[PDB]
């Protein structure tokens, strides 16, 4: 009834390898990779930061 | 005789000369996008 629902721009695949990336930079480099390039840093030493 | 429509459109029907029962789906449809560079760029369009 001349009503229409229009796609998004991101597909959910585009999303999840957004929330992909930024988890993959989270847990290898830290917050650096938001400050510049992901610097990376173990583990176990980022949680230690 | 009929089936509806959520807004009482007729959404089916069967026939008054043949008791047929017959689908009624709206003729096709849509908005048409025209992407476009600037008209200062180009006069080339697409149609979506
Ligand atoms: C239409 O006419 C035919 C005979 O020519 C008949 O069999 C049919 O039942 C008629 N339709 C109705 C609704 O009676
Ligand atoms: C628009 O056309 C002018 C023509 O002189 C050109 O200088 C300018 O770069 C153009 N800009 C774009 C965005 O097409």
């Amino acid at each position: 009834n001349g009503l229409t629902v229009l796609p998004p721009l991101l597909t959910d695949e585009m999303i999840a390898q957004y929330t992909s990336a930024l988890l993959a930079g989270t847990i290898t480099s830290g917050w650096t990779f938001g400050a510049g390039a992901a610097l990376q840093i173990p583990f176990a030493m980022q949680m230690a930061y | 005789q009929f089936g509806r429509d959520i807004a009482d459109t007729t959404d089916a029907v069967r026939d008054p000369q043949t008791l047929e029962i017959l689908d009624i789906t709206p003729c096709s449809f849509g908005g048409v996008s025209v992407i476009t560079p600037g008209t200062n760029t180009s006069n080339q369009v697409a149609v979506l």
